[PDB]
RNA sequence: CGGAGAGGUA
């Protein structure tokens, strides 16, 4: 996520376009971003084309345009010494796709190739014509939009779905990298900057869980430091652990430490879970995701989070604001929890409601307990208090005295309305967690991990899934295309190293250069036993499972494979939220808004007008005046119910009076007539 | 009806009646004990909840409201969890899926409020959409997948009729269907195979009971012979004990029919627990459908290259011409198009007749669950032209479906058509917004006011216009003009006597028996004539088209009317005259349309002279001015 | 409609919004669309001011219209002339009797300022401003005929008791 | 070790023979785990009698229609394939109904041999006219569950004879639910909800009880491994 | 021609509106009930006058509004408009 | 062939590459 | 057609944690409904042991590191969540890992006391540099199925005390296959194949015991009408 | 908890 913002193209600043006033001929893609900026990756709501991001190679020329490298063909031969040719210049020449059938001796196979002709209209034309060559079949695509494997075989749609959503997965507990990614992930996590690339070649000397002691080729010793457990942003953990040993030899470059999402220095934004791809019961109906209960147990994907709260004693004019551990009108048994100094104790599990820091306010006895306490959803243990003291010659802010501050971290498990989601575009959130038991499992007894619905992959147009899940199977089992006379034909133009994998073989199959149809064909043709001689998945990628509910096999095949997904940071702990009553406007003495304060959701204008259509007069007329602002109301209707005594009629809005005020201060004498 | 809430949602919405329950029960000798135990939640607030929040409706909302029925009220059912689990027919009315949707949750307090959150807007009783009448609670996507696999007739399966063959009897007869279902559970019978039952307990019909029983009825517990598929008398299973057999493969329409039949015949009740009945086994059957996908399932037409050839060639013949001058780059990139869509045409074609009817991706789309054969033409064939950011298609065109992988241009030119098509959605529900807004108040104060105004005004139908040769061709666009009125007048055909009678709902018998008669046109009564000072009359609105019955005498029938004209601007594209959402704007403020063309004025021959930039449409004055 | 009539343009803009409706395949029945063209075509232009105080070019309402010409005539007659008019949605929005509905509505300025300046007194007569006021909508279960039920046990229910 | 709910059987009698037994409180994964195999125990487990085949003199080759007899010769058959007969001989006995002139034919007047009951003897099995006769000779043995057609083992053996399908299970038609019933801090748990539709020949109840004898057997063969083995006990009462 | 109808959705609203003309009343009719079996219930402890207890044998705790539903179902009550 | 050779510790990933590369990624933070 | 053979459970033994019994011969289609009961009752209702919480020396909460461990604490309690107990007592009981200098600490090192055993010495649980020392305190309790985090706070505990998620489950893997014969003769019957595979603290043979137990219980239950 | 801005979800 920081490194797309790092090479994010806004349109919208001072001196630039209003999101508001941005037409429909901004918010395209031109001819042009070919290589300077993503065709894709760009956000789904009102800043659709208005916040681009720079592609994979484009660089900014001196003047702030920016510039894409070529290859430069002479003579229909495709020469090295790159050129980076703008925008303007790409137009006058005729650029070559690197995906074009180049033989290895300076010479296109066919002579028809399709170029970007002068206004981006794409034509063949005979390889005198073509004067220069896109470097990758990679090239117009961003950072982000580069980890997608399969790429080609989804939908625009789709595919900028899925790269908005690997910047949204929430780093896991354990990290593990794809099987089936790309390739743009070891360089998207070295050049990120979380995964502590070594600075000079070197030996290791002595590696622990906080710090690595790389001892140089020079005599010198530069030790690095881990930052452990902190706190990201948005409230994700930050962990590095180091990948090496006390006795190896590290290179200058290499990556000597994980970071929050990576495994090996490779960017794991997710797990490999075994998944089927058939409707089941009705619980993954409509987007929605059924998950095994592995994935809980086991905390396949289980995220830790840390919350920052802060409070600070100022000065203030009165004078004498400290933060004292005596609590005035306070409880014993609260109060065991809070330090000497009056900060709870590093390791104790403060649930909501609980006292953080007793803050009294001496308003020069006149001092009101205003203590941070564990906000409203917020739980688990405080690993980390950091206060600032006047008296330490700190640089604390103009008039304060202590800024003390403290963490709560908390690890969350996957829970039903979680936002599970893969690199292709289909998300979805958790309908149902089944017990391991009742699982469709394999012939061999293995349950599958997750069941994906049928009915959303042919209609989106993301089949690139469904071959990422068949590519996965093949990588989990392993392979071995048996050359015993002769290697077959689809395994010709297959790179050796490929033609025999062992089981958890990681692949990479780069965006638009990858693993064709036959390739995958094939390889699912060659597959290892599991332990048995037994092939659970057959030459179609179908297996046979068993109805772990009911015990009889399901009549059909099920496609089923190891898909990757992310959990994303749309969890249904942030967003259930309810309110009886509490904290209440003050101009207009409507109910207050947001999650954080209590709050209350808003009956909008178009709610009126349905409830209105309905006829609904009586059940319109209590939400708005004895639920919103008929004070009167609101606390004798609170009354009643606590009581048995029926519902009291409803009053006048506080906001109709409020409006009445407005106007005769405009100087009109509106009176209410009888 | 029901809803699943959070138990930790209930236990804060429900405070003031758990606090007030837990007093009554001795469990917390004051108010301020109680609220502390709902507070701490002790194991007992959960006991108590469970009882105070039986039988309360909960109006749940999802933004943004579009239509009436996006606010429902269910019966709220405490769910281990932290989401709210929303019953999946209702999906469609509130227009929301579960890739992360959220919705707000009303509770009211009012005696007068629960009544109308339990009778006015509870969910079972909305069934029907007020914009058209059709179901909104039917099933749709997986049920439909279900219920069609299920109701199928797949010939030469196991266990099905065989004649006799002279040697042994007849074989596949089954003498109730408890006997077919202990086949089918022994793997000797298909749910899908043709069989001869014998049933009991579904009527028959119409004309097998005619030709079997007549007398009066088929008398439940009367036996009938049956030559069908188990598979379809489970489904039948599920209907009222009254209704037909129906013997028919269940695409969405099938259902579709039989839902509205069951809503204009039967209590909504029944036919809310038709629906659940239907959604339960629709989903059981759509995990046995065997429906998935694999690049297995996904084939590709045989021929493609030979196509593609074919028209290449074409291609280089118009450009060769091109080259030598023959015509201008307008004509050669017509050509190209016209050339490249024959070939996608052709493409599809093929692909259409290479996948067998079993194909998962060709069931669900055939079974009219979601999406149609225009994307599997994109996912296996070809995907065929793109449009350039101007609007113009590309001449290249795309060449590679999504199964074979685009290539970088072909991916990027299309590109350039989605981000039009994301962009353009998103302005277009904006300027709907609006247009819904404007349209909610200029309409707000119609009402239905009078039962009826007893007056003679009324506007004609074209109903069914007479063909040429003669025949009553039945006019396409009827149940949008002609339903759901009230006639002005009487029906006589023919010196015939009156047909329909003046005041009558002018449903399916009636435009039946109007059409059989032999009649073309009819005086309906409509608001646009209605004669009550303030507001409609219950008469000339006409039928309610959620309730299926005559308007009530509170209706706020104009607010219904701008949502239900408001609430289908995303699907209304945005697409020099206009002929979008631009089009309908520009309509209701009457503005002056985009070119005002003129009008005749007066009867009479044209004296038309043709020039350029202007013409001379001079009208003779056949009246004689 | 200077040309057809009020009937034939009412039925020219429901065919038209149904075409625009049907290209795009979505069924509306074509009711809603007839009371919103109703709400549309409720007023007539002033051509002649005559005994009636109707400034000439101003939009009336036609109940008003006709209650005054059969006052004018009954007590003095010269009766006013007036030509059928079409309005858009906003116009009509605007022009309520309500300056409160209108200034909710839209342009609350002008609204505001234009009631002030001709003194314009609210009935609270409509739905919006019963909401507003936070009074029962005069609509559905609102109506005097509703919200004035009579609910009480039978005699022999009673007795039973 | 031990379940604090105890799960509780309830029974609520539809018609005369038709059952809707409520399980309750069972742990939130044995809705199922006992359901289905009740289910199929009920459906073949429990020992019945059913006819296996018969014979009707004067039809041969041609199987259209019997001289003297209103409905063709597939009506009868499936009108005796629902016949109840309770049998208690372990040996394929032989039953004969014959009946001659117009009238109709009833299952009280086929003679049951010791052995074989008719508990339904109001059964239409044919009607007669001018001066019809029908001679039809049954065979009955007692079985389990359904079991289709059985060809021929001899051809030469018999002609006349042809076989019919078996439903020797007493119990018609098995279907089941769950629900989730509880607020204990967990909404989580499962309600099995039987409904057994059984023939005149055996109550839902006892068909009930041969089922969970027979589970009961299967299940205790599989425990004898290891009696003394630690494991979850419902209790006594 | 159903089965029984379960919880909120009991007794059936068909039946219910054959006892009056529009849902509208219906609305208006159960609500009033209600008010006055809440009434009733508030008045037990201090002195009952006029407010009537439920007519149908309440349930077990059943809400005002259920019941009085179901006395409109049994049609004890009789209603007018105005 | 491979993964690439840039990276001193990349992972053994292999990869289905057809064509080459004749550039390497520039520093993205560039 | 009455099949007069009553079933009858044989046992195979492939290996110590994994043996395929045989049961036959089922009537006709009710050879997968028994083999998925047994599945089920395996898979979720197989008492066991395993730890319920940890406390290490220098560590107040989850989210820190010991000093001198290559492992952060919580890829500590992941390793150590692996592990393969079997207690007998059904009371909680203690056991201690102790460690100090360099040298790799796996669960060999940990000491149980009497009872309970653990069952696969040798796996991992961190590594020591030169000035690392690991004093981690286990609480082995006997359960079913899973039980999540058991709160601090809840059930009174120390500071230091750091809940660990147990799960118990002694089952590894569990499956099936049914031979149906299938003759004209109508003699036909169903041969159930049940793999159990337990992770080696309770053989297989104890697993599909106590499934056994549980089913004869509930169908027991169920045979109180007659 | 009032304003301004940014990002994001449906
Ligand atoms: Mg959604
Ligand atoms: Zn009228």
């Amino acid at each position: 996520s920081g490194l797309t913002h790092k090479r994010r193209l806004s349109a919208l600043g001072p001196g630039g376009l209003s999101r508001e006033r941005a037409g429909l001929e901004v918010r395209d893609v031109h001819p042009s971003h070919y290589g300077r900026m993503c065709p894709i990756e760009t956000p789904e709501g009102p800043n659709i084309g208005l916040i681009g991001s720079l592609s994979v190679y484009a660089r900014v020329n001196p003047f702030g345009f920016i510039e894409t490298p070529y290859r430069k063909v002479v003579d229909g031969v495709v020469s090295d010494e790159i050129v980076y040719l703008t925008a303007d210049e790409e137009d006058r020449h005729v650029v070559a796709q690197a995906n074009s059938p180049i033989d290895a001796d300076g010479r296109f196979v066919e002579p028809r190739v399709l170029v970007r002709r002068k206004a981006g209209e794409v034509e063949y034309v005979p390889s005198s014509e073509v004067d220069y060559m896109d470097v990758s079949p990679r090239q117009m695509v961003s950072v982000a939009t580069a980890m997608i494997p399969f790429l080609e075989h989804d939908d625009a749609n789709r595919a900028l779905m899925g790269a908005n959503m690997q910047r949204q997965a929430v780093p896991l507990v354990r990290s593990e990298a794809p099987l089936v990614g790309t390739g743009m992930e070891l360089r998207a996590a070295i050049d990120a900057g979380d995964v502590v690339v070594a600075e000079e070649s070197g030996v290791i000397e002595e590696v622990s869980a906080d710090y690595i002691t790389v001892m140089h080729d020079n005599g010198t010793r530069r030790t690095y430091r881990m930052r452990k457990f902190a706190r990201s942003n948005h409230g994700t953990c930050a962990n590095q652990c180091p990948i090496v040993d006390a006795g190896d030899r590290v290179e200058a470059g290499q990556v000597i430490a994980d970071g929050p999402c990576t495994d090996d220095g490779e960017m794991a934004l997710g797990k490999n879970l075994l998944v089927a791809i058939m409707p089941w019961e009705g619980h993954n109906y409509e987007d929605a995701i059924i998950l095994s209960n592995r994935l809980v147990e086991e905390d396949v994907l289980t995220s830790i989070h840390i919350e920052e709260h802060e409070i600070d004693a100022r000065d203030t004019k009165l004078g004498a604001e400290e933060i004292t551990r005596d609590i005035p009108n306070i409880s014993d048994e609260v109060l065991a929890d809070l330090d000497e100094r009056g900060i709870v104790r590093i390791g104790a599990e403060v649930r909501d409601g609980d006292i953080l820091v007793g803050k009294v306010t001496p308003k020069g006895r006149e001092v009101r307990d205003t203590s941070l306490k564990v906000p409203h959803g917020e739980s688990g243990k405080v690993i980390g208090i950091r206060v600032f003291s006047r008296e330490d010659e700190d640089e604390l802010p103009a008039g304060v005295n202590e800024l003390v501050r403290v963490y709560v971290a908390q690890k969350r498990k996957i829970s039903d309305g979680d936002k599970l989601a893969g690199r292709h575009g289909n998300k979805g959130v958790i309908g149902k967690i089944l017990p391991v038991e009742d699982m469709p499992f394999l012939a061999d007894g293995t349950p599958v991990d997750i069941i994906l619905n049928t009915h959303g992959v042919p209609r989106r147009m993301n089949i690139g899934q469904i071959l990422e899940t068949h590519l996965g199977w093949c990588a989990h089992s392993g392979w071995k295309v048996d050359a015993a006379k002769g290697v077959p034909d689809w395994a010709a133009r297959l790179p050796d190293e490929l033609l025999e994998a062992q089981p958890n073989a990681i692949v990479s199959t780069p965006v638009f250069d990858g693993a064709q149809e036959a390739e995958l064909q094939g390889l699912l043709s060659c597959t290892l036993p599991n332990r048995d001689g037994d092939v659970l998945v057959d030459a179609d990628g179908k297996a046979m499972l068993f109805d772990g509910r009911s015990g009889e096999p399901f009549p059909y095949p099920v496609t089923v494979g190891y898909m990757y997904i992310m959990k994303l940071h749309h969890l249904v702990d942030d967003k259930i939220h309810a309110r009886s009553t509490g904290p209440y406007s003050m101009i207009t003495q409507q109910p207050l808004g947001g999650k954080a304060q209590f709050g209350g959701q808003r009956f909008g204008e178009m709610e009126c007008w349905a409830m209105q259509a309905y006829g609904a007069a009586y059940t319109l007329q209590e939400l708005l005046t004895i639920k919103s602002d008929d004070t009167v109301g609101r606390v004798k209707v609170y009354e009643a119910i606590v009581k048995g005594e029926n519902i009291p009629e409803p009053g006048i809005p506080e906001s109709f009076k409020v409006l009445l005020k407005e106007l005769q201060s405009l100087c009109l004498n509106v009176e209410v007539l009888s | 009806h029901q809803c699943g809430l959070p138990k930790l949602m209930a236990l804060e919405l429900f405070k003031p009646f758990v606090m007030k329950r837990l007093v009554d029960l001795n469990h917390a000798q004051n108010i301020k004990s109680a609220k502390r135990m709902v507070e701490r939640q002790r194991p007992q607030v959960w006991d108590v909840l469970e009882e105070v929040i039986a039988e309360h409706p909960v109006l749940l909302n999802r933004a943004p409201t579009l239509h009436r029925l996006g606010i429902q009220a269910f019966e709220p059912m405490l769910v281990e969890g932290k989401a709210i689990q929303l019953h999946p027919l209702v999906c469609e009315a509130f227009n929301a899926d579960f890739d992360g949707d959220q919705m707000a949750v009303h509770l009211p307090l009012s005696a007068e409020a629960q009544a109308e959150a339990r009778i006015l807007m509870l969910s079972s009783n909305n069934i029907l959409s007020p914009a058209s009448g059709r179901p909104l609670a039917m099933p749709r996507l997986d049920m439909v997948t279900g219920l069609y696999y299920l109701t199928t007739e797949v010939p030469g399966d196991t266990g099905e009729y065989q004649p006799a063959s002279g040697d042994h009897p007849e074989t596949g007869v089954y003498s109730s269907p408890a006997e077919a279902i202990m086949a089918a559970d022994r793997g000797v019978l298909s749910v899908r195979a043709k069989i001869k039952v014998r049933l009991t307990q579904l009527r028959p019909p119409v004309e097998i009971e005619a030709e079997l029983f007549g007398h009066s009825g088929w008398q439940p517990g009367d036996a009938w012979m049956a030559e069908t598929t188990l598979g379809r008398v489970m489904f039948n299973e599920l209907l009222p004990l009254g209704y037909p057999f129906v013997n028919k493969q269940m695409h969405k329409k099938v259902q579709a029919a039989i839902i509205n039949d069951l809503a204009e015949r039967y209590p909504m009740i029944v036919v809310a627990q038709t629906v659940d009945k239907l959604k339960d086994a629709g989903f059981y059957w759509a995990t046995r459908s065997g429906v998935t996908v694999s690049m297995a399932d996904v084939l590709v037409p045989p021929r493609k290259k030979e196509i593609l050839d074919h028209y290449e060639e074409r291609a280089d013949k118009v450009e060769k011409q091109f080259q030598r001058g023959a015509l201008n780059h307008d004509e050669r990139n017509e050509a190209l198009v016209e050339i490249w869509k024959e070939a996608t045409d052709e493409v599809g074609q093929a692909l259409r007749e290479h996948y067998p009817d079993d194909n998962p991706i060709i069931t669900i789309v055939d079974s009219g669950a979601t999406g149609n054969f225009t994307q599997t033409r994109t996912l296996a064939g070809m995907k065929g032209l793109v449009t350039n950011p101007k609007g113009e298609f590309i001449p290249r065109p795309v060449k590679s479906s999504f199964r074979e992988g685009l290539t970088v241009l072909e991916y990027f030119i299309n590109t350039h058509g989605a981000r039009k098509g994301l962009a353009d959605t998103a302005l277009r529900t904006a300027d709907s917004g609006y247009l819904t807004r404007r349209l909610v108040d200029v309409s707000q104060d119609v009402i239905v006011r009078e039962h009826d105004c007893q007056t003679e005004r009324g506007i004609v139908v074209e109903l069914a216009e007479r063909a040429p040769d003669g025949t009553l061709i039945r006019d396409p666009y009827i149940e949008t003009s002609a339903y759901a009125r009230t006639l002005g007048t009487d029906a006589v055909d023919e010196a015939g006597n009156v047909i329909v009678e003046r005041g009558q709902d002018l449903g399916d018998p009636e435009i039946d028996a109007l059409l059989a008669a032999g009649i073309t046109q009819v005086k309906v009564r409509s608001v646009l004539t209605c004669a009550t000072s303030t507001g409609v009359c219950a008469t000339c609105y006409g039928r309610s088209m959620a309730t299926g019955k005559l308007v009530d005498i509170g209706e706020a029938v104009g607010i219904v009317a701008a949502q239900s004209i408001g609430e289908p601007g995303t699907q209304l594209t945005m697409r020099d005259i206009t002929g979008g959402l631009p089009r309908v704007q520009e309509l209701f403020e009457a503005r002056v349309p985009r070119g005002k063309a003129p009008i005749a004025d007066v009867t009479g021959r044209v004296r038309l002279e043709d020039g350029e930039r202007f013409y001379k449409i001079t009208i003779v004055p056949d009246d004689g001015g | 409609l200077r040309v057809q009539g009020p009937r034939e343009v009412q039925i020219h803009l429901v065919r038209e919004v149904q075409e625009v409706y049907r290209a795009q395949g979505v069924s509306i029945h074509d009711k809603h669309i007839e009371v919103i063209v109703r709400q549309m075509l409720r007023r007539v232009t002033i051509i002649d001011s005559g005994s009636t105080e109707f400034l000439p070019g101003s939009l009336i309402d036609r109940a008003e219209f006709e209650a005054e010409n059969r006052r004018v005539v009954a007590e003095g007659g010269e009766p006013a002339a007036g030509r059928p008019v079409l309005m858009g949605i906003t116009k009509a929005s605007l022009a309520t009797d309500s300056w409160l509905s209108a200034a909710s509505f839209q342009e609350t300025t002008r609204v505001l300022t234009d009631a002030a300046i001709n003194c314009r007194s609210d009935k609270l007569n409509g739905l919006k401003e019963n909401v507003i006021i936070g009074k029962l909508i005069p609509a559905g279960t609102g109506i005097n005929r509703y919200r004035n039920i009579a609910v009480q046990p039978t005699e022999e229910a009673r007795a039973a008791a | 070790m031990l379940i604090s709910q105890r799960p509780t059987l309830s029974e609520d009698v539809l018609t005369d023979n038709r059952s809707q037994f409520v399980i309750e409180p069972l742990e939130p994964g044995f809705g199922y785990t006992l359901g289905n195999s009740l289910r199929r125990t009920l459906l073949s487990s429990i020992p019945g009698a059913a006819v296996t085949s018969i014979r009707i003199d004067g039809v041969l080759h041609e199987f259209t229609t019997v001289p003297g007899v209103k409905e063709d010769v597939t009506e009868i058959i499936l009108n005796l394939k629902s016949l109840v007969v309770s049998s208690e001989e372990d040996e394929p006995v032989t039953m004969y109904l014959r009946k001659q002139g117009p009238g109709e034919v009833t299952a009280g007047d086929i003679v049951p041999p010791a052995g074989v009951t008719v508990h339904n003897p109001g059964m239409h099995i044919a009607t007669l006219n001018d001066k019809g006769k029908l001679e039809v000779e049954l065979v009955v043995e007692r079985g389990r569950g359904y079991v289709p057609a059985v060809q021929n083992r001899a051809s030469g053996a018999e002609i006349g004879r042809i076989p019919v399908d078996s439903i020797y299970s007493p119990v018609l038609k098995v279907t089941y639910k769950v629900d989730a019933t509880r607020v204990e801090q967990r909404t989580d748990f499962d309600k099995l909800i039987l409904d057994v539709e059984t023939k005149n020949s055996i109550s839902p109840r006892d068909a009930l009880a041969s089922a969970g004898k027979t589970l009961v057997e299967l299940f205790g063969l599989a425990r004898e491994l290891n009696v003394e083995a630690e494991g979850i006990e419902i209790g006594p009462s | 021609g159903y089965d029984t109808p379960l919880g909120i959705t009991n007794p059936p609203i068909d039946e219910l509106l054959d006892r009056v003309s529009s849902k509208y009343a219906l609305v208006i009719y159960a609500a009033k009930r209600a008010r006055q079996i809440n009434d009733y219930y508030n008045q037990l402890g201090e002195g009952i006058l006029e407010y009537v207890g439920p007519l149908v044998e309440p349930g077990l705790q059943e809400k005002p509004l259920s019941i009085a539903l179901r006395e409109i179902h049994a049609d004890l009550l009789e209603h007018t408009e105005g | 062939s491979s993964s690439n050779n840039s990276v001193p510790g990349a992972p053994n990933r292999v990869s289905f590459a057809k064509l080459r590369e004749p550039l390497e990624v520039p520093g993205l933070l560039d």
